[PDB]
């Protein structure tokens, strides 16, 4: 299961790969572009992006996408009712990269539909 | 009565003479030790807090002993690992600290270093909700920790800030301790998810289903596969000023790395050598990944150091960062444990009787520890050592005029003989 997964996620990353590679081409905003990235299924860049346009802790959570561990399900998951429960703002994409790892993107109430 | 003492000690001997294992002795030296360390502690002459501090250090004396010659000595060997190259990570490590006895070793110590850390009280009246203050003044754009860091600290409230210090230097006493499940509830029920969520990424990759030989330990796959990773993606966090210096540290000590300096300054001998075993710890495991090609090359997005130090040096070094702790002399006796170097220095502080008269426990604790070694491994230390030990602290139980358990200590040589 996981083999075919992992070769099925590569593919699909193999079709997507230019169309997002346009999107980070054209994208004026850091946060946005660690999402794109993650988009590519590259947790890495994501991840290094993070760490050089200063934003770290993001960078930290960043790294949990893909292992699929539900205690930070939750937590992201419970991060975004408060935020979504008062939160006066908060940025669009770092929502968005909650919400990936929240588990249910769409499935969803901060949703990515 | 507290000059009774000697007795306890003495009364451990008789026992275990007695039921005719011989760790219990120990065990038992510990906690008598930490009795008295009670005693002198509670209501004293400020003359007694010293003395007091003599014997809690005494005891943890005792402890760390008891764990290394427990493991060392009850090493009874078992079944070797065998793993394959489709096996997690998780496992790798495992099997390196079964195989690995000079390592192991490490960790007890480090485990036993935990055990004896300080860690301050609950902090009281903590905020309902994270950088609240900031969020009510207006000018959180973002509600996530990275914010104020794409663009000036400014944006947080003084108040939070303070706060945000009180956290991470709670947070980081417990890590310290080896309290890594308080800290998660902790970062949990105070609103900090994102730092729980950092402090998740600890755990190597383990899977029950493909490691079976932890299909015991679990039942559902956790841990995080690119650690690698996690780790450089960690350190350099701990790297990026603007953050609070306990935010910093707990990276840093996550990364397998040292504390900057203005947390590191305040950290004791204790503290200190804690810090660098586990960098010496950290550094090792990732070369035995190293050596089994299971550190995918991606991963190596950063330089960490690659070269282990010696116990031995590291104690060097954080000697000669800590002279008047290090000098202290059950101290010493500590990390001649550490090295084994121990009948060694049992014999040297026998020619120190030929400043070791002056401090009263250290006559007495290299006598009991010289017996219980030979009991433990019988020709531990040199048969006349044992005979100089002895008649200097009988001598003693004379002084005292505690002739009464004389006969006790007489247990070890035909030279009793002559009493």
């Amino acid at each position: 299961k996981k083999e075919r997964h992992c070769r099925l996620t590569s593919w699909i990353v193999s079709q997507i790969g230019p169309e997002i590679e346009e999107k980070i081409r054209n994208s004026s905003n850091e946060i946005e572009q660690i999402f794109l990235y993650l988009l590519l299924n590259d947790v890495v860049r994501a991840s290094k992006l993070a760490i050089e346009s200063k934003n770290g802790h993001l960078s930290v959570l960043i790294s949990y996408l893909g292992s699929n561990d539900p205690r930070i399900r939750d937590l992201a998951e419970l991060q975004l009712q408060k935020w979504s429960t008062g939160g006066c703002s908060i940025d669009k994409n770092i929502s968005k990269i909650y919400k990936l790892l929240s588990g249910s993107p769409f499935e969803g109430l901060f949703s990515l539909k | 009565y507290q000059t009774e003492r000697f007795t306890k000690f003495s009364d451990t001997l008789k026992e275990f003479k007695i039921e005719q294992d011989p760790f219990n002795i120990i065990r038992e030296f510990r906690s008598a030790a930490g009795q008295l360390a009670l005693d002198l502690a509670n209501s004293g002459d400020e003359s007694n807090v010293i003395s007091s501090k003599d014997w809690e250090l005494e005891a943890r004396f005792w402890h760390l002993v008891e764990l290394l010659l427990v493991f060392r000595n009850a090493d009874l060997d078992l079944d070797e690992m065998e793993l394959h190259p489709y096996n997690s990570r998780g496992l790798f490590e495992k099997k390196l600290m079964q195989d690995n006895k000079q390592l192991y070793q490490i960790w007890i110590v480090m485990v036993w270093l935990k055990e004896n850390t300080y860690v301050m009280e609950r902090p009281k009246n903590v905020p309902t909700s994270k950088w609240l203050n900031s969020i009510t003044s207006g000018g959180l754009k973002s509600c996530d920790l990275d914010f104020p860091l794409r663009e000036n600290t400014n944006v947080l409230d003084v108040k939070d800030k303070e706060e945000d210090h009180i956290f991470f230097k709670y947070i980081y006493e417990l890590i310290l301790a080896g309290a890594i499940d308080e800290a998660l509830e902790e970062a949990k029920l105070s609103d900090n998810i994102s730092i729980c969520m950092i402090l998740c990424g600890i755990q190597e990759y383990l899977n029950p289903v493909i490691d079976t030989q932890i299909a015991n330990e679990f039942n559902t796959q956790q841990g995080i596969k690119k650690h690698s990773l996690w780790r450089r993606t960690v350190y350099s966090l701990s790297q990026q000023a603007g953050l609070d210096p306990y935010e910093r540290a707990i990276y840093s000590y996550l990364s397998g790395a040292i504390p900057n300096q203005e947390v590191l300054q305040y950290s004791d001998w204790e503290s200190d050598l804690h810090i660098h075993l586990n960098q010496i710890l950290q550094t090792e495991i990732e070369n035995y990944l190293l050596e089994n090609n299971q550190v995918g090359t991606d991963e190596l997005i950063l330089p960490l150091p690659s070269h282990a130090l010696t116990v031995q040096e590291v104690l060097n070094r954080v000697a000669s960062r800590h002279p008047s702790e290090s000098e202290h002399p059950i101290r010493v006796l500590m990390a001649s444990v550490i090295l084994d170097s121990l009948p060694s220095v049992i014999h040297s502080s026998v020619e120190m009787l030929l400043d070791i008269i002056d401090k009263p426990y250290l006559l007495r604790i290299v006598t009991h520890l010289a017996i219980c070694l030979d009991i433990i491994n019988p020709g531990s230390v040199e048969e006349v050592d044992k005979s100089k030990l002895i008649t200097t602290y009988i001598s003693l139980l004379k002084l005292q005029g505690l002739y009464e358990n004389i006969p006790i200590y007489a247990t070890f040589l035909n030279e009793s003989d002559c009493l």
